[PDB]
């Protein structure tokens, strides 16, 4: 009935001589059943032997420790499904904690309190379901986790007031122990930090609440100037209405420009589109609503016979 | 555009970021040259609820014409990617699967189901599993809190 065949993406590279584990990855959809795992181009399965340095163990595979020399590709054969997965095992850079190449890069914004993770440790949970203590570095000189600067929690590290200084590639030690003996696990992470979002308010160029004369039956457009960042929103309303976009006569176009010199004095443009001026629209004033998660500016035009 | 629309980056507040295994989002974690598989999304702020807490939002996979949506699975509000005709989409008044309410707090993101209000978009606790909605976010089963850079 054939063997359904996959090629799995993600290149995971570890560290060699350290304990590591892979899943079979299959989405929940794709699961069902005996899962073997064999090495490079074998049709012999691994060792089911924990004892031996790689084998199989609960549908997963693992290296105990690996070496650099165990980079390639294995199958795991999962009606059938049969993947093949490569895996990439590295030595630290000469002098470092680390190898760049295995490098996860994580950031957050200035100005918070924002966590870290140490990545895969999914697997290393002892019964009752609890990670080993991690410690935790920065390029390679301890961090104290005092709950003050820097807290670890679980898989995660906590950093405190997430500054620029910050910056710098962390690593996540474990001591993991598997049959009464132990292996060490770290994971490298990038540490990049984002500018402040930092909280302002639109400001509306134009309209400035101010009379218009047209005539009945003829037809406009209004703009709506709005000097901001990207990310704010402006548009219109009328007598208590957004603009609906069904509405057969009003409509609104949206465009914008970054500003280079200044992201955050940025251009958005909304034109109302009236394409005929019903008598109703002299009752109440078209109003330009600038919005963002810190408040919101308004002003109006107001419709007037001539 | 009859509809404001911005490229940005999304990831969760464990650091994990999305991308596609099959044709389903699944959140992960990626090194080097894997990058390259990371989901940009078009946020578009389409109509819905007027609040001063919460911005009614679509989320669009840049470029694949693929959007976030929430429909019953088996009685069960799910988040499903699906197709839609670039003729017609991105727009104003998006069908209300594809709407969630963005809410910003401490430059954290949520975003709630329009059409299943008090569900969450999520991921879970482990890596490679699929996005997902939950109705606890209280208690850290799921991951429902996101950072956002807009790119344009
Ligand atoms: C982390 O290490 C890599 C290579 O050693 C280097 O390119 C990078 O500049 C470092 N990053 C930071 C943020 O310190
Ligand atoms: C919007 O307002 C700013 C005023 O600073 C100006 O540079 C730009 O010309 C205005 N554009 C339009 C189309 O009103
Ligand atoms: C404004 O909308 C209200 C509420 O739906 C409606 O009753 C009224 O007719 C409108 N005013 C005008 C001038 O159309
Ligand atoms: C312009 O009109 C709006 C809407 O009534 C009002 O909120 C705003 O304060 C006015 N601005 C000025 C400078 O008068
Ligand atoms: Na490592």
């Amino acid at each position: 009935d054939k063997c359904k065949e996959r090629e799995e993406k993600i290149i995971l590279v570890s560290s060699a001589n350290e304990i590591d584990v892979r899943p079979c990855p299959l989405n929940p959809n794709e699961h069902k059943g005996t899962i073997t795992w064999y090495k490079d181009d074998s049709k012999t399965p691994v060792s089911t032997e924990q004892a031996s340095r790689i084998h199989q163990h609960k549908e997963k595979l693992w290296f105990v420790p690996a070496k650099v020399e165990d980079s390639g590709h294995y199958y795991c054969v999962v009606y059938c499904l049969r993947i093949k997965i490569s895996a990439k095992f590295v030595e630290n850079e000469p002098n470092l904690c680390y190898n760049a190449q295995a490098i996860f890069k994580q950031k957050l914004p200035v100005a918070g309190d924002g966590g870290l993770v140490c990545p895969y440790m999914e697997f290393f949970k002892n019964e009752n379901n609890e990670l080993p203590k991690l410690q935790w570095y920065k390029d390679c000189k301890p961090l104290l986790l005092d709950n003050i600067h820097f807290s670890g929690v679980k898989d995660r590290l906590i950093v405190m007031n997430v500054a620029e200084k910050h910056r710098g590639n962390y690593t996540c030690h474990a001591s993991y122990t598997y049959l009464g003996k132990q292996y060490p696990i770290t994971r490298v992470i990038e540490f990049i930090t984002l500018e402040e979002n930092k909280p302002t308010r639109p400001v509306i160029v134009s309209p400035a609440n101010e009379t218009m004369e047209v005539d009945l039956g003829s037809q406009i457009q209004l703009i709506c100037n709005v000097t901001g960042q990207l990310s704010d929103i402006a548009y219109w309303k009328w007598n208590g209405s957004v603009i609906d976009e069904d509405d057969p006569v009003l409509g609104e176009d949206y465009y914008s420009v970054e500003n280079p010199a200044n992201k955050r004095r940025s251009t958005l443009i909304t034109v109302l589109n009236i394409s005929e001026i019903e008598s109703r629209f002299y009752k109440h004033p078209f109003t330009c609503f600038a919005k963002n998660t810190h408040g919101i500016d308004a002003a109006y035009i107001q419709l007037i016979y001539p | 555009a009859p509809v404001r629309s911005l490229n940005c980056r999304i990831w969760d507040v464990n650091q994990k970021t999305f991308y596609l295994r099959n044709n389903q989002l699944v959140a992960g974690y990626l090194q080097g040259p894997n990058v390259n598989l990371e989901e940009k999304f078009s946020m578009s702020f389409v109509q819905g609820e007027e609040s001063n807490d919460k911005i009614p939002v679509a989320l669009g996979l840049k470029e694949k014409n693929l959007y976030l949506s929430c429909v019953l699975k088996d009685d069960k509000p799910t988040l499903q990617l699906e197709s839609v005709d670039p003729k017609n989409y991105p727009k104003k008044k998006m069908e209300k699967r594809f709407v969630f309410n963005k809410i910003e707090i401490n430059n954290k993101l949520e975003f709630e189901s329009a059409q299943f209000p008090n569900w969450f978009l999520c991921t879970a606790m482990e890596a490679d599993q699929p996005v997902s909605l939950t109705n606890m976010p209280d208690e850290g089963v799921m991951v429902t809190k996101f950072y956002m850079q807009f790119v344009s």
